């Protein structure tokens, strides 16, 4: 993975692991643009210019995970890897995300730095005219017997 | 009572939304629903007023627009400053209907102008960006005079902010007139 951000609907980014591989100047709104007006619901389709592009909704909480790997191919461990990486969010952080106010969530602070490396690090190690024939005879049977 | 956030794509709504509740910088994204927060002001008396953020999609303002507008007290447009000599067209536009929707209120309430990213060098001063509003919404209302808030019945300010503030937020945030503005309309 080389690109990875958790928003909420309300365009607040709530962690990311960016780092000086990726820029987030706007990797994202054209997703967000597609979504909005194109209804692409194409599984993950949608590479913007230069690197592939993956999201996944959550409808429960308002919630939206994006995952941007290079245009080389790339092993399907990553819907894998989102999947789980939302249950655990949905599982841990629950309390916040539950609270429809955004004071609460302003308020906590998330250290999913090192579950979500070790998720990681799981997903790598993972990958590395009909002729009617006859006959000159005649059939036989029986009769069966009752009462 | 409550007070509603408008402009344009990425004006700094949500920014200016986190900066007056916490303080600490946080990235952000597009916004496409809304955020509505408590917030209760520094004076003795700590009134409590709710701050309402829509998204600035031209795809969904109309939608949220027309159905918060009936329970705003104030309504704080923000212009991106910066990027204002080549976007007039659309922020003057959008204010256009702006203010026959909240002109259509029962009680009208109070306008807020906030010239965002004045840290900039390139942002423009208040007064020649209300003059140049002014001047493209006097031609907007023709396709007897030159349009003037002073004529327009509404209590409209206009002001200098910046969310980021650019090298300003390293140590402290440069939002001053906004708070005493709130305050003022409390
Ligand atoms: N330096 C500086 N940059 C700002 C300021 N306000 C907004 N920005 C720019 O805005 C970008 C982030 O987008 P937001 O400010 O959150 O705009 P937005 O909330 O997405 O607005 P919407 O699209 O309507 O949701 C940053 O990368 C900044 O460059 C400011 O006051 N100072
Ligand atoms: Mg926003």
């Amino acid at each position: 993975l080389d690109f990875f951000t958790i928003f909420s609907k309300g365009g607040l980014v709530l962690w990311c692991f960016q780092g000086v591989s990726d820029s987030c100047t706007g990797p994202v709104n054209a997703l967000i643009r597609s979504v909005l007006l194109q209804e692409r619901g194409g599984n993950n389709s949608f590479t913007h210019e230069a690197l592939t592009l993956k999201y996944k909704l959550d409808n429960q909480f308002e919630l939206v995970f994006v995952v941007g790997f290079q245009k080389i191919l790339t092993l399907t461990y990553v819907d894998k890897l989102i999947d789980d990486v939302h249950r655990l969010f949905r599982d841990k952080y629950r309390t916040e995300i539950q609270q429809q106010s955004a004071l609460s969530l302003l308020n906590g602070t998330f250290d999913f730095q090192n579950d979500f490396l070790r998720l990681l690090r799981e997903a790598e190690e993972s990958s590395k005219e009909k002729g009617k024939k006859a006959p000159r005879v005649w059939e036989l049977g029986g009769c069966a017997n009752k009462e | 009572r409550a007070v509603l956030l408008v402009g344009l794509c990425d004006s700094g709504k949500t920014l200016l939304f986190v900066r007056l509740l916490t303080g600490l910088y946080r990235d952000t994204q597009t916004s496409i629903t809304d955020s509505c927060a408590v917030y209760r002001v520094n004076n003795n008396r700590g009134n409590s007023l709710t701050l309402i953020d829509l998204p600035g999609h031209e795809s969904l303002r109309l939608q949220f627009l027309e159905r918060f507008k009936s329970s705003a007290r104030a309504i704080v447009f923000v212009v991106d400053s910066a990027a204002f000599q080549r976007e007039v067209k659309d922020v003057a536009e959008f204010l256009y209907q702006v203010l026959i929707d909240s002109m259509g209120l029962k009680n009208t309430p109070s306008f807020l102008i906030a010239c965002n990213k004045q840290d900039i060098a390139m942002a423009k001063s208040a007064k020649l960006i209300q003059q140049q509003l002014e001047k493209e919404l006097n031609t907007l209302r023709v396709t007897g005079k030159e349009f003037e808030f002073s004529q327009l019945p509404l209590k409209v300010e206009f002001l200098e902010c910046s969310a980021k503030g650019g090298r300003g937020d390293v140590g402290s945030a440069d939002i001053q007139d906004l708070e005493k503005w709130l305050a003022k309309i409390a």
